């Protein structure tokens, strides 16, 4: 069966910014669909909480309050996001410059 | 997949996804207490680099098919055969 649900705007990215990067990648002329519009910008929702609940997960073993940048890199290397780590890692090192 | 970074007059910032929405999208975990300032930081490019990256993975299907628009079912594919994107099966079922 089905039920309803409310699509809160607070709990995704923007869809004006999130449209922009993909239009980036995409042929000049591609065309891209209202539902994968809005799909696109739900797995983003669901890839920062995949990945903080795997770097909260970790602090809750060490008795730790706070989440740190290393958290997140530790746990997308942990989950497997390899291609990810050295670019973040280096735009985080030059941030804190 | 090979991130590369465009130094690029014209971007005020290295970032343009907010970090107030990126820090609320965290927060909405009732085990998550508390967040440094970096965190949403390092998220902002990181989601950049995702979406990137499962646009690309789709429209590979896309052109597979045919086909000039970017429809559900290319990011279902795309979900299907990344291994790092098992965790979205549920999200994007077909
Ligand atoms: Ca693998």
């Amino acid at each position: 069966g089905s039920h309803m649900t409310v699509r809160e705007q607070d709990r995704f990215m923007p869809i004006a910014n999130v449209i922009r990067i993909m239009r980036r990648i995409l042929p000049a002329h591609a065309k891209i669909s209202d539902d994968s519009k809005e799909t696109i910008q739900e797995c983003v929702s669901e890839y920062i909480s995949f990945i903080t609940g795997e770097a909260n997960e970790r602090c809750q073993r060490e008795q730790r309050k706070t989440i740190t940048a290393e958290d997140v890199l530790w746990a997308m290397s942990k989950l497997g996001f390899d291609d990810y780590i050295e670019p973040l890692t280096l735009y985080l090192h030059r941030y804190r410059e | 997949t090979q991130f590369k970074e465009i130094e690029k007059t014209t971007d005020f910032k290295n970032h343009s996804l907010p970090l107030a929405r990126i820090k609320k999208i965290m927060k909405a975990d009732e085990d998550v207490r508390m967040i440094s300032a970096e965190a949403p930081v390092v998220f902002a490019r990181a989601c950049e680099m995702f979406i990137l990256e499962l646009t690309l993975r789709s429209w590979n299907h896309t052109e597979e098919n045919k086909r000039r628009t970017l429809q559900k079912n290319d990011i279902a594919a795309a979900v299907t055969r990344t291994d790092i994107f098992d965790f979205l099966v549920d999200i994007v079922p077909r």
